[PDB]
RNA sequence: CAGGUGGUUAUAACGUUGGGGAUCCACCUCUUCCCAUCCGAACAGAGAAGUUAAGCCCAACGGUGCCGAUGGUACUGCGCAGUGGGAGAGUAGGACGCCGCCGA
RNA sequence: GACUGGGGUGGUCGCCUCCAAAAGCGUAACGGAGGCUUCUAAAGGUACCCUCAGGCCGAACCGGUCAGAGUGU
């Protein structure tokens, strides 16, 4: 479960996610890779799970990249709690992302071994993706 | 340990209020202060 | 630290008081290992008004009297530029020794200051 | 420079080898007064019994 | 449970209170700030607790020199 | 007088050492300053009795040094223009235990001696880690082998 | 190692007139490098076939229908951040003198050569 | 002061004499019998022609103080570094010249 | 041939390479007095023994810093992205200052 | 006694600083973080003179590259 080792805070305000990723969505380190197509917060559950699924795919061959890291702390009030009374119990870390943020990178495998592996993983994420691949990359070979 | 210190010694009477660490002071803070009665500058000692 | 740098903040130090005029201008002097010069300047407008120097003025051996000799010479210069009142600038030098007899001979001449 | 704070009696003295003949004069601070400064195995069995 | 939070204190109404280009009278306060955001210039004076003020009557002008350090100044007559 | 005038005499670096042969005596490596620094933590009568110590070898009042937390916890004394440049001078009729003393150069020209005992005094546990500044344009060695003093290896 | 391109004139500027060109399935482009000001036009993404490539194809010989005709080379590319389509390219113009520094495939210790139209400095290309 | 060791100022010469690293009292006794000094004169009225001449006789002889030092320690290296059984008893820490161990150190 | 003192927010700074010297500046020489620090290193004084070595000034250098378009994009006002405003970063490039007064 | 996502329990109640605060000022929550109920006879005034902290080399001292230190709290 990825989560910081030491934060200054304890607590986070939930902010806004508001529009395209700026940084981040371009093939960097990497011959394939999945885009977030939606705004959301993963959680280091669902990044740990399609890492798995990633990985146990290609066999032990090539390289896999997570780009994204969560680093931004969530809390849950509770079962019979009512509103007010300061902020509840810490539930881990998430990472907001927007739109065009590329998640998963892979080298060193085919394009269909690829493409299959990526398929796996981002069914394990909670927003739809898209496939991409470097613009210089040759089909063949 | 800081308290009120009063200077006195005028000519009515001349007086200064101020504030001293007396553990860091124990002796008898004294400065040369105005005088409105003589207009001049006069020795003031704490009372 | 080079002198150099060191004599500078002791002149920004005293230019952060001291500023000249047309009225009441900036008496500036500049030392080096001979000789001594001095300047009278209006700095709203950076133009010198007088000024006075011992390259061409030699009558002893020893550089106090020859800065008492500036000092005349520049107290004459002023008053007959029409000066009566200067500030002086240290320009980052003591104020002691051959600036000192510079001073007080400009004193000993006109330059009520 | 600071005249009292600095050691006084800093009379020129000799340092004198006894053993070397060598005599320099310094100022060191202690007609100049003299003090005097002093400055394998197969052989052996060849040998012993060859 | 309970918060450990919940204090505040009150708000200063520092800024900048007049602005480049208008006009002065003497002893107008030009702006409250905590140390020198705006150092004084001519014409204007520092207080204890770093509010400019103007010395004299005149037109109030925001200049910038080296380090992007910020003037204020009064141009009077 | 002093080993200044045989110095100023020979001058033989500019041309006998070559370098720095720019017709200036003024590129000749010369010896700015020596400086003795015991250093001490014991504090408080040591640092009163080595200051002694340092001001009966020297010839010139030793202070104390400031530890910066604040307290006197070393003794120091720089000396010049007269340190046969007699410090030189009276340094070179001297033993402890062997020979060999160290040829470690600082990057710009600086004999920084460390010696254990302080026996070796004429004069006089401790230190000495005496340190010798020099101007030498500063070589790190060719103009630092200005050097009358015993060194190892040569 | 040397592409053809030709270039309809860009007069109009800004995100209302850009969103006008790209509806209509081009791409803006700036030249510009050495002596003489830059060169606005619109160029077509079916013309654009240097970019979704394996090599290095240097020496674009571009026709601009209102000015002359220049060798550049590939300098900008900016890509949508969700669609990855093609928004903006900007060419550097490669003259005689001045060298260019540009990427060059690796073929496992090979490269595709950079003599003509650029001078040297070839820098890499997929040095994994 | 004598080979770079101070004696004590106010012994005997034929025990004062013992204070360097490797004299003895039969090798003082003998040194000062060759250099023809009285051996019951204390060390501060030796004069300077008789320090001279106990110096001289030190010399010439008489192996003392750091070369009698480094002359010991490179005989114990190389007793040790030979390997014989004098060797292992020294690098161990045991009694060599016959002692029986078990009842003594 | 160099010095002094100012304006302009480093496009002005830093740095590397090379060259100065009748005087101007500086290094440099010595502490009797003024004055100062454990130390004439700094500060202060005394007048000319030698140096252009260093400071300093000049010239070349786009090296480190600094500045920086056009085009595009982000963002944004109008209660609709129709109609207006428009970055930051980056890329082309620029830049080894520009204006005064005094003295020689 | 009051506040209070009913009341009670628990917590809080005056002042200072940051964020919430939407590039003037102002702006709420039992929103997120911390402090105070003093101190200095010099830690005040002025003239003059200085410059921390960090990395490296040598052995508190030397050397030259460099706003991090301090400003009682
Ligand atoms: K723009
Ligand atoms: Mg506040
Ligand atoms: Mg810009
Ligand atoms: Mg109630
Ligand atoms: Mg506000
Ligand atoms: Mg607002
Ligand atoms: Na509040
Ligand atoms: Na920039
Ligand atoms: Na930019």
């Amino acid at each position: 479960m990825l989560q910081p080792k030491k934060t200054k805070f304890r607590r986070q305000q939930k902010g806004r996610m508001k529009g395209f990723a700026q940084r981040g969505n371009q093939l960097s380190f990497g011959s394939f890779g999945i885009k977030s197509l939606q705004s959301k917060w993963i959680t280091g559950r669902q990044i740990e799970a399609a890492r798995i699924a990633v990985t146990r795919y290609m066999q032990r061959q090539g390289q896999v990249w997570v780009r994204i890291f969560p680093d931004k702390p969530i809390t849950k009030k509770g079962e019979g709690v009512r509103m007010g009374k300061g902020k509840g119990a810490p539930e881990g870390f998430v990472a907001p992302i927007t739109p065009g943020r590329i998640i998963f990178e892979v080298e060193g495998v085919p394009y269909e071994i690829a493409k299959e592996a990526l398929r796996l993983a981002a069914q394990k994420l909670p927003v739809t993706t898209k496939f991409v691949v470097r613009h210089d990359y040759d089909i063949q070979n | 340990l800081e308290c009120t210190e009063h200077k006195e010694s005028g000519m009515g009477i001349s007086r200064y209020i101020t504030t001293k660490n007396r553990k860091n002071t124990t002796q008898r803070l004294e400065l040369k202060k105005y005088n409105p009665i003589l207009r001049r500058m006069t020795l003031h000692k704490e009372i | 630290v080079t002198k150099e740098q060191r004599r500078q903040k002791i002149k920004a130090r005293v230019r952060g008081k001291i500023s000249g005029t047309q009225e009441k201008p900036r008496l500036t002097v500049f030392r080096s290992n001979k000789q001594i010069y001095a300047q009278l300047i209006d700095d709203i407008a950076g133009r010198t008004l007088a000024s006075a120097s011992s390259l061409k003025l030699e009558m002893t051996g020893s550089k106090k009297e020859i800065a008492a000799k500036v000092g005349d010479e520049i107290a004459k210069a002023a008053t007959e530029a029409g000066i009566s009142t200067v500030v002086f600038d240290r320009n980052g030098y003591l104020f002691h020794g051959r600036i000192k007899e510079l001073a007080d001979a400009a004193r000993k001449g006109g330059l009520k200051f | 420079m600071k005249k009292g704070i600095h050691p006084e009696n800093y009379r020129p003295v000799v340092f004198k080898d006894m053993s070397n003949e060598d005599i320099f004069i310094t100022r060191s601070t202690m007609t100049y007064p003299l003090i005097k400064v002093e400055i394998g195995r197969v052989d052996k069995f060849m040998s012993r019994y060859g | 449970g309970s918060s450990k939070n919940g204090r505040e204190s009150e708000s200063k109404r520092l800024g900048v209170k007049v602005y480049g280009g208008e006009m002065a009278k003497a002893g107008n306060i030009l702006v409250r700030q905590r140390g020198t955001v705006h150092h004084p210039g001519e014409n204007v004076g520092i207080g204890k607790d770093h509010t400019l003020y103007a010395l004299k009557s005149g037109v109030v002008v925001f200049t910038r020199k080296k380090n992007d350090r910020s003037y204020v100044s009064i141009k009077t007559e | 007088t002093a080993n200044l005038k045989k110095d100023y005499q020979e001058r033989i670096v500019p041309a006998l050492m070559k370098q720095f042969g720019y017709t200036s005596v003024m590129q000749v490596p010369v010896l700015k300053k020596i400086v003795i620094n015991q250093g001490l933590g014991m504090a408080k009568k040591i640092i009163d009795v080595a200051v002694s110590e340092l001001t009966a070898i020297t010839g010139q009042k030793a202070v104390p040094t400031v530890s910066k937390k604040k307290m006197p916890i070393g003794v120091m004394v720089t000396l010049r223009r007269e340190q046969m440049y007699r410090l030189v001078r009276i340094a070179l009729p001297r033993i402890r235990d062997f020979k060999g003393i160290e040829s470690k150069l600082d990057g710009r020209g600086n004999y920084t001696l460390g010696i254990n005992e302080q026996i070796i005094f004429p004069e006089i546990i401790l230190g000495m880690n005496i340190t010798f500044v020099t101007s030498a344009d500063e070589e790190g060695y060719a103009l630092l082998k200005e050097f009358g003093l015993p060194f190892k290896n040569a | 190692k040397t592409f053809q391109l030709t270039g309809t004139p860009r007069a109009e500027f800004g995100k209302k007139a850009a969103k006008a060109i790209r509806k209509e399935d081009q791409i803006p482009a700036v030249l510009y490098g050495g002596k003489g000001e830059g060169v606005n036009f619109i160029v077509s993404q079916d013309a654009v076939r240097n970019l979704i490539y394996s090599p290095e194809i240097f020496l674009v010989e571009l026709t601009v229908e209102g000015s002359g005709s220049y060798k550049a080379i590939l300098k900008e590319i900016q890509f949508h951040p969700v669609t990855d389509r093609i928004i903006h390219i900007d060419f550097l113009q490669v003259t005689d003198e001045k060298p260019v520094v540009m990427e060059v495939p690796v073929v496992l210790g090979h490269a595709e050569g950079v003599k003509a139209g650029g001078k040297l400095s070839l820098e890499m290309r997929k040095l994994k | 002061r004598i080979v770079g060791v101070d004696l004590p100022q106010n012994k005997r010469g034929f025990i004062a004499l013992t204070y360097i690293y490797g004299i003895g009292r039969s090798s003082a006794i003998t040194i000062l019998d060759k250099a023809g000094v009285d051996r019951d004169i204390k060390v501060k009225d030796w004069s300077d022609d008789q320090a001279a001449a106990i110096r001289d006789v030190i010399g010439a002889g008489y192996k003392v103080e750091g070369d009698l030092r480094s002359e010991v320690q490179l005989n114990i290296k190389r007793l040790m570094d030979i390997g014989c059984y004098r060797g292992i008893r020294h690098r161990i820490g045991l009694p060599l010249r016959g002692q029986s161990t078990k009842n003594n150190a």
